[PDB]
This record gives C-alpha cells, sequence and structure tokens, in this order.
C-alpha cells in the first residue's frame, strides 16, 4: 500500500506507481510520468513559460 | 465537459509553413499545440475569519 | 516551534494558516504601568549595595 507521500516521491523521480485503494480490490495510476528529468529554468517569465513547457 | 475534451485533446494549434530555400517543393512545418491540463496537484491553505462577504 | 509544522509535500497539500492575513499587524502586550514605589521600608541601614538588593513584586494577594 503505497502512501500519497510515497507516490508523489515516485512520480518525481520518473516512476508509474500502481497505488492500492485500501479496503477495496482496485487500484489505480495516481501519475504517468515519464523518464526524463523535468528541468529548472531562472524565475523570470519566459523561465516559466519555457518550464511550462518543458 | 470532460468528453468532448477526451475526444478533441489540444486547445490551441498554431502552424508556421515556410519553404527550404533552394531546394523547391519542400516545405517546413513547425506544428505547436497547447493540450488540456489535466487536474495533476493543488495545495490548500484554510482560515476561519469573521468579516467576510 | 512557531511556524507550526506541515506534512511532506503530497499530491493535494492542506495546511491551515492564519487565514486573516493581516498584513502591518503586529502582537503586543499591554505593558505594565510598573509602579516602583522607593521609599525608607525598614528601620535601619543596610550594607549591601544598591546594584545586589532586589525588588519585590506586591500585590494585593500577598502584602502580608
Amino acid at each position: 500500500l503505497i502512501t500519497d507521500r510515497k507516490e508523489f516521491e515516485l512520480a518525481e523521480e520518473g516512476f508509474i506507481a500502481l497505488t492500492m485503494r485500501k479496503g477495496s480490490d482496485n487500484a489505480a495510476f495516481f501519475s504517468a510520468n515519464s523518464i526524463q528529468k523535468p528541468k529548472v529554468f531562472p524565475n523570470t517569465k519566459e523561465g516559466k513559460e519555457a518550464e511550462t513547457n518543458y | 465537459p470532460a468528453d468532448v475534451r477526451s475526444r478533441r485533446p489540444l486547445r490551441a494549434a498554431r502552424i508556421e509553413v515556410m519553404d527550404v530555400e533552394g531546394n523547391p517543393g519542400w516545405y517546413q512545418v513547425s506544428l505547436s499545440v497547447r493540450p488540456h491540463f489535466k487536474y495533476m496537484g493543488a495545495n490548500f491553505e484554510l482560515s476561519l475569519v469573521g468579516r467576510l462577504d | 516551534s512557531k511556524e507550526g509544522s506541515v506534512a511532506p509535500k503530497e499530491r493535494i497539500n492542506i495546511k491551515y494558516i492564519p487565514a486573516t492575513g493581516d498584513a502591518q499587524a503586529e502582537a503586543e502586550v499591554e505593558l505594565p504601568l510598573k509602579t516602583l514605589v522607593v521609599g525608607d521600608f525598614k528601620g535601619h541601614a543596610e550594607q549591601t549595595p544598591l546594584e545586589e538588593r532586589a525588588t519585590v513584586t506586591v500585590d494585593k494577594n500577598n502584602f502580608e
């Protein structure tokens, strides 16, 4: 049973966490990120647009 | 609604078509889309207060 | 601590702040009007120098 902090960490590392719904027989993908590390750009207007695209 | 967003995914499209100069017919296209943002996280701050409209 | 605490960041971060958002609001205790009654209160001089003898808090509840 992946707790939600652990799920968000697996989502930041580029993994797709199959999360069990506790007390049910059903599961869910809360996130489907891919491998590539999301870049950090300078905090300007153009920087946040380019981070948004990336 | 959610279905029409589900089957028409991209909200904007801006296409630029240019020629490869000196190589006739060959066209050079940039197709840029802006998809519907799907809800993937939020932060909430709550506060009791009086005086509010 | 004084800022409270939060959980580690999740998909849905919910925390409660003092949501008044009162910029230009600072807290002060209503300062006591601390009257320092100084007078001859014992029948003799004390050899103890003035910086070392101590003040005595007096209210109605411990004057005796």
